[PDB]
């Protein structure tokens, strides 16, 4: 019932810094995590982080622990049961290797051992 | 509510001021959320809405005649007036005063008009 | 630590499931205090109820309260429930209510809109209630004309 | 095996429901003030400490135009005011006949026929012989039905009159609205939130905050104020049909005073000294007033036309110089202040740069009543004693009741004229965070468990 | 299919003690409906109760119906049969009450006439049940003073 | 011989636990005859309620007491002890409340001195009875999720 | 049953307290004819006659 709408595509030389927006809608944008993901070309793709839209914790990779900076945006409330709300993502430093395509997700259960697993995804966006 | 007694000058010289009163019988005046409006009707064309004084006062009347037009409400004596300033012959009409009750709440003992 | 009164009525069904008594005791201590008449008995002896209607307006919505309290016991008691705030029954869950697994509903949706999406076949689940225990009823009643 | 039905009770389920509430008065008994108080003095003292439950993660739609609070409370005013006049002095054999002269403003003063003399030769009993006294009447509270300066007070042919009792007082106290037990309050904290729509910040109350209930019909007076920004009140159709309502974040202060010196006079009317009225003024002739500050009035309109063209949505000529009326209750600011009721001139906070400037303070003037015709329909009018000495009350003015001139004009008109609003808007403007909900505490929930067991 | 609300008050004993729950409802749905206040909470305030006391004769007539329902409540809970709406007990029937068997009472009885005949020892039998449950009072005294 | 209405207010605590079906007693038929209104429904219809608010205010005490009784009965419903009088519970006794032994207790002490020793610890005792529970509402929980 | 009165009242001496209060019967218009009214003849025997 959920939608995860993304930024548009951009590509910028190595070196500067970007960020990805996530915007969503049709559910509780403080009730399920948002994880952020890549899909390596040439190699497997590798879950980077996840953040609580509410409880604000970050729980990173460690093959992203210090080159990553989370935001979430405060939700605003729509319908009695549905928010809408932005997720950013930040990357400090560029390379050619950090080329491949991204993608947003939220949590699947509230509660639970499987809070902030990836369920509902964004259509991805591509990069240099 | 069924008996609004109309009275006034049927012959009005120009320039002058028309004043017409309207009395009401079922006491339904100092019920809340009652619009009482005068409305004329020239011969052969349709309908028109003078203006219309609220529960609490007179807010509104038409843009029209809006300065040239004042509708007064005699709570006690269960009345309500309009006056008209420099009657012209284009304002020689049927005049009726009407009566319509708008809820916000839709919370009462029985459903209104 | 107790979140308090309707404290988690955002929060995952099973957690309010846990925190029920909280909920429980609004029905009783809003009406301790108002029963208690302690610091009603001698404000203007009954707080002036001759020719104050309000008084006895106020009265009946004490009544109001007390009635509905009745109605939720009663419906505990003709369900066998009376003296258990959880209690499992005979009733089969018949899938057209909600179509949801239990880990998606327990631990991913609150009470509130569990009850909006329930609130269609309230009325049908109670009536296997009410008949589902008939069957009990019929137990007891091969027991009686032995 | 299979999935079985649960019974829950105690869950976490309310639905909206409109319940009797019940009234609470603070808990000093009011000894300071001398006798009761909107007859609230007997009415349930409040908790020591009230228990406020956030409710985290829940967002409830709110309706204050929709809440029935306002409609309660309104009932409540209207009955407690009746209550309160019923066992005073009804002043029905005081409609006789009265020969009035006008009598002069003063030099200071514009020349009005203001303050009329009256002489009654009205007979009480046969003791009396139909005495002459004479009284002071303001030139509202009576009609010159007859030529020749014959007069009698106005309303007598309509209806009856009563005298509010001069012990009983008409100033506003704080009064928390309480739910019974299985219903509840939710309160909406947002404070930039709107009047309506869903509110991601609930709590719930056993009872609400101390609502003061101010007789006012143009400006709102000694309610809360919104906090950060100001807050503009509409319906949804928004298109000259509704009641503008406005909340302000700073309030503005008016100060209004009556500076006639009036006495006490015509005393025993009844068996035994029933009536109050007005001797001769003592010192200068003075009209009453009302000053508010003009820089802070300026500023204060600058910001509403601003957070006007904000909720509009759309650039469009917003003027205030004018300003309609119908009867009295909407070209007037009516209130009341000390047990005298004033009716003042508004025109100049509603003009068109009305300022220079002309004065350190806009001065407003106010004529007074003693006859007024709040919530007495058509039947029952009340008379407001005289009150000795000088009269000054400081108000603080936190809101306003606005009407629009909504047009199809391409953007061309738009004007704002202050509308004299029944008192249930002054309601919605503090029941607007409110709201009664009634719990449904069954739930019934499959978890695959069963009482096989019997008994 | 449910013969509705006394439907069974012309049948067998048997038949009615299936049909229970059917006259149970009617001590809830009665008091629901007036409680819910719902349709009277508009209809000119509180249906004006003031210079009216058929409003509050009404609404007496309201708690005479609560209060009964309290008094069998109570009944069912001195018995230790709060919960359910059939319970067996611990008295032993006296014959001295009726001499009618078993077949004769369930299969061509009604619970009108059944009640109209015992209506002379129904407090003796409330009293035995009053006092049987005093020896379960004294069975727990013992396991409380060890 | 049952020593009546409150018989054994001066009796040890044990004799008293066996006479509780006594005191329980007066708690419905104090309020059976009055919701009767058998001897009520003749005189003088409803005994004048018309410009009479004592006869509302009588009405306002009778609510006063089922009030009362339905704070006992939310307490024991609360506590899962609805259906019986003496229920024994998860709650361990702490000693700072009362360091008296169970036979100096029980065969030395009565009902109201024990009540006036302990009037100090009951909000806790309370706390406690309406917490423990909620360690059975979790055993459901366990039950509940899988 | 027809029950009919055929006087034309009217309305006078309006106000008695302060306001108009009290409604009165003003001149008959048209004819004075006193109050009636018919039943069938045929029926009422035969209702009669069952009876
Ligand atoms: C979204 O939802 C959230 C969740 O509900 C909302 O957050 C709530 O907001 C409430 C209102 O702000 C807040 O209420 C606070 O209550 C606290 C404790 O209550 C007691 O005390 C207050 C008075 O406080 C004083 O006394 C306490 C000790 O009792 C001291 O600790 C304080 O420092 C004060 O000295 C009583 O009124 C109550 O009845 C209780 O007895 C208070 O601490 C707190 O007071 C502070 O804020 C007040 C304004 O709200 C202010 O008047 C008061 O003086 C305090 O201000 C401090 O800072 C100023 C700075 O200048 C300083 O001058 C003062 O001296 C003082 O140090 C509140 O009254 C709820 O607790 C809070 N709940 C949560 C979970 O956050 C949120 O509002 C809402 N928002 C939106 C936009 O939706
Ligand atoms: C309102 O709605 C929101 C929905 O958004 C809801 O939030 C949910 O809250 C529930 C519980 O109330 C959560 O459910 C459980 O959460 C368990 C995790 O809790 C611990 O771990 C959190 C994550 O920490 C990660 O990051 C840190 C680095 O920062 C890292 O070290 C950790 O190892 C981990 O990777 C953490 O946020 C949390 O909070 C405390 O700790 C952090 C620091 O770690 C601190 O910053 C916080 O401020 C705070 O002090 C805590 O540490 C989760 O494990 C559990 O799943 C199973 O595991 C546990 C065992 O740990 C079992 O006991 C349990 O039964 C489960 O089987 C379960 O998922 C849920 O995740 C939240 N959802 C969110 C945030 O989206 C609110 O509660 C709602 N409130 C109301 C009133 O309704
Ligand atoms: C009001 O009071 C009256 C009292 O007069 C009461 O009537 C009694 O009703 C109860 C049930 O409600 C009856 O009790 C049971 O009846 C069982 C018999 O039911 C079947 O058989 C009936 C007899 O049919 C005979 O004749 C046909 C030829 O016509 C023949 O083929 C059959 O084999 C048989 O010999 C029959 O009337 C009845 O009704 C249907 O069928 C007939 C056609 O057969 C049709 O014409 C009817 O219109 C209707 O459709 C039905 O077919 C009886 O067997 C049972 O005894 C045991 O057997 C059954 C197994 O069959 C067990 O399940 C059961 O538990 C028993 O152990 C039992 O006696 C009772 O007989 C009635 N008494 C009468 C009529 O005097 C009303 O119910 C009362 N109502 C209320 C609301 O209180
Ligand atoms: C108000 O407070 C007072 C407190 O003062 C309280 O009195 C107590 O009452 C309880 C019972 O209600 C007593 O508790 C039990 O008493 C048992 C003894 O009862 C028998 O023995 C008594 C003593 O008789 C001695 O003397 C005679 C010679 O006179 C001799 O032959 C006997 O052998 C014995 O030595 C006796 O008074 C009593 O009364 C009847 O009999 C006498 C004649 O004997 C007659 O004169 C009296 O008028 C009366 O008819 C009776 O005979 C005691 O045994 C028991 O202890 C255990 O033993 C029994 C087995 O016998 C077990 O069944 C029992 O469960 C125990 O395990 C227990 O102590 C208590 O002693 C009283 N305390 C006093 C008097 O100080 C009142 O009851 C209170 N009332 C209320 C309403 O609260
Ligand atoms: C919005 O909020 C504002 C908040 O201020 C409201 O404004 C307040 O209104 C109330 C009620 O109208 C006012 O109370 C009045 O205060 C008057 C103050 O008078 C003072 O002097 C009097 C005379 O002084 C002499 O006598 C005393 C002894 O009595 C000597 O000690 C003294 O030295 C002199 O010799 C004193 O009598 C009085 O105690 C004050 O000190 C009072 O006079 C007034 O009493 C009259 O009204 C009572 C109620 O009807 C009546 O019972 C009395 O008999 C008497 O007739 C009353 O207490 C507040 O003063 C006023 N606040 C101000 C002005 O700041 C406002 O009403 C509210 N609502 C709206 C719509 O604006
Ligand atoms: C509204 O208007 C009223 C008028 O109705 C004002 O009340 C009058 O106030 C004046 C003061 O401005 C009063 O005049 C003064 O009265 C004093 C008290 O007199 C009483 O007490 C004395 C002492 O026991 C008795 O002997 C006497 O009989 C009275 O019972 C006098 O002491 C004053 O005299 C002194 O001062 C004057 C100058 O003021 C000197 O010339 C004298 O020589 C002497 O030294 C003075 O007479 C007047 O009495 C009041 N009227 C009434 C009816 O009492 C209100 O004050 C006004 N409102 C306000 C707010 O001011
Ligand atoms: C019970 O008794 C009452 C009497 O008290 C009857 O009421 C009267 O009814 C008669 C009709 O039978 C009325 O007479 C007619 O009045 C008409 C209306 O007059 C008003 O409106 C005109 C037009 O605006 C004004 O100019 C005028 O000033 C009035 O305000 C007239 O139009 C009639 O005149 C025409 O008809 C007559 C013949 O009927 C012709 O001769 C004329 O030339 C002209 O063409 C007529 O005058 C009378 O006014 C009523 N009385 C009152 C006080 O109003 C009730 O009808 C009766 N009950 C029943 C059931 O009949
Ligand atoms: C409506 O107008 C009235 C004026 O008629 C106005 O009332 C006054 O408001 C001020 C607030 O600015 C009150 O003054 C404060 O009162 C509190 C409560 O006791 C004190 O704690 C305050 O003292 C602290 O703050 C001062 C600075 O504001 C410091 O200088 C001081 O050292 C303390 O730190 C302060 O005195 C004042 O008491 C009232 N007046 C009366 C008579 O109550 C009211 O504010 C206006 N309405 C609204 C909604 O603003
Ligand atoms: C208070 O503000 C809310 C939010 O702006 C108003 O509701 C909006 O109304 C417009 C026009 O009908 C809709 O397009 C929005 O979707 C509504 N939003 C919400 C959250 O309801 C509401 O009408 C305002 N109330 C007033 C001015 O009294
Ligand atoms: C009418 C009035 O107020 N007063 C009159 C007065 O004008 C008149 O001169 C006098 C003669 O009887 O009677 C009195
Ligand atoms: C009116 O508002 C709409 C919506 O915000 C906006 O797109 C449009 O440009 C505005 N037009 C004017 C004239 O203000």
């Amino acid at each position: 019932q959920g939608q995860l709408v993304q930024s548009g595509a951009t590509t910028t030389k190595p070196g500067s810094s970007v960020k990805i927006s996530c915007k969503t809608s049709g559910y509780r944008f403080n009730f399920y995590h948002i994880n952020w993901i890549r899909q390596t070309a040439g190699r497997g793709p590798e879950w980077m982080g996840w953040i609580s839209p509410y409880s604000g914790d970050k729980n990173l990779a460690p093959a992203f622990q210090d080159r990553v900076n989370m935001t979430t945006d405060t939700e605003v409330p729509v319908t009695s049961f549905t928010s809408t709300g932005a997720a950013y993502m930040e990357i400090r430093n560029l390379t050619s290797d950090d080329t491949g395509t991204y993608f947003c997700a939220k949590g699947l259960l509230r509660d639970g051992s499987s809070t902030w697993l990836p369920y509902l995804w964004g259509q991805g966006t591509l990069l240099t | 509510q069924v008996q609004l007694q109309e009275s006034g000058p049927g012959r009005v010289k120009p320039s002058e001021t028309l004043s017409l009163t309207c009395a009401v019988s079922d006491d339904s005046f100092g019920s809340s959320y009652f619009y009482w409006s005068w409305i004329r009707q020239a011969p052969g064309k349709g309908l028109e809405w003078i203006g219309y004084i609220a529960y609490s006062g007179g807010v509104r009347y038409n843009p029209s005649l809006s300065s040239r037009v004042t509708i007064s409400r005699n709570i006690h004596e269960r009345q309500f007036y309009l006056r008209l300033t420099s009657m012209t012959a284009a304002d020689t009409a049927v005049y009726y005063c009407a009566r319509h009750c708008e809820d916000d709440y839709g919370y009462y003992s029985a459903a209104q008009s | 630590v107790f979140l308090g009164f309707l404290g988690a009525a955002g929060s995952t069904m099973g957690a309010a499931s846990m925190t029920l008594t909280v909920q429980a005791r609004n029905l009783l201590s809003g009406i301790v205090q108002q029963q208690s008449n302690l610091l009603r008995a001698p404000e203007c002896q009954q707080h002036l109820l001759k020719d104050t209607h309000w008084g006895i307006k106020q009265l009946q919505a004490r009544v109001l309260a007390v009635e509905h309290y009745l109605r939720d016991q009663q419906l505990l008691g003709i369900w066998g429930c009376s003296g258990k705030l959880i209690c499992c029954t005979n009733v089969p869950w018949n899938s057209s209510w909600s179509n949801r697994n239990l880990s998606e509903i327990w631990d991913n949706m609150t009470w509130l809109q569990w009850d909006k999406e329930i609130s269609n076949y309230t009325q049908i689940i109670y009536g296997l209630l009410e008949e589902s225990q008939n069957q009990q009823e019929k137990n007891e009643q091969d027991l009686l004309a032995l | 095996e299979n999935l079985w039905v649960t019974v829950y009770y105690g869950v976490p389920v309310w639905k909206d429901a409109e319940t009797t509430l019940f009234c609470a008065s603070d808990a000093k008994a009011y000894e300071t003030k001398k006798h009761n108080v909107w007859a609230t003095h007997c009415c349930v003292p409040t908790d020591p400490n009230p228990q406020e439950i956030h409710l985290e993660n829940v967002t409830e739609e709110f309706n204050m135009w929709k809440n029935n609070m306002v409609e309660q409370m309104h009932e409540d005013i209207i009955s407690l005011w009746d209550q309160s006049l019923k066992p005073c002095v009804k002043l029905t054999p005081l409609c006789v006949t009265l020969q009035c002269t006008n009598v002069t403003n003063n030099i200071t003063d514009d020349m009005r026929g203001e303050l009329k003399n009256c002489s009654f030769n009205m007979t009480t009993e046969l003791r009396d012989k139909k005495q002459k006294v004479y009284s002071l009447f303001y030139r509202l509270d009576v009609v010159q039905i007859n030529s020749n300066k014959e007069y009698r007070l106005i309303n007598c042919n309509t209806s009856a009159i009563t005298q509010a009792c001069p012990k009983v007082s008409f100033e506003p106290i704080p009064i928390h609205y309480c739910a019974p037990a299985g219903f509840a309050i939710l309160k909406c904290k947002d404070k930039k939130f709107n009047g309506t729509g869903p509110c991601p910040n609930v709590s719930t109350v056993q009872c609400t905050h101390g609502i003061k209930p101010v007789v006012s019909t143009q400006l709102l007076l000694n309610g809360s104020l919104a906090e950060e920004e100001v807050i503009i009140r509409s319906e949804n159709i928004t298109n000259n049909a509704k009641n503008i309502l406005v909340q302000l974040n700073t309030p503005v202060q008016i100060n209004c005073t009556r500076p006639n010196n009036n006495t006490v006079k015509s005393i025993r009317i009844g068996p035994g000294q029933w009536f109050y009225y007005t001797g001769d003024i003592i010192g200068d002739i003075r009209q009453a007033h009302c000053n508010v500050s003009k820089a802070t009035w300026n500023e204060t309109l600058g910001k509403v036309v601003k957070q006007l063209r904000k909720h509009f949505g759309n650039n469009t000529i917003i003027r205030f110089a004018n300003s309609s009326g119908g009867d009295l209750e909407v070209t007037t600011h009516s209130f009341n202040c000390g047990g005298e009721f004033f009716y003042c001139n508004t025109s100049g906070l509603f003009n068109s740069t009305w300022i220079s400037g002309s004065n350190d303070s806009i001065t407003l003037p106010c004529r007074i009543k003693q006859i007024i015709n709040m919530w007495q329909r058509i039947g029952q009018a009340m008379y407001a004693p005289p009150i000795q000495g000088v009269i000054r009350c400081v108000s603080n003015i936190t809101g306003l009741i606005l009407t629009r001139d909504g047009g199809s004009t391409n953007s061309t008109t738009e004007t704002f004229r202050p509308g004299g609003g029944d008192m249930r808007d002054n309601w919605r403007s503090e029941l607007y965070k409110y709201k009664v909900v009634k719990i449904e505490p069954l739930g019934v929930a499959p978890t695959r468990c069963k009482r096989r067991v019997v008994g």
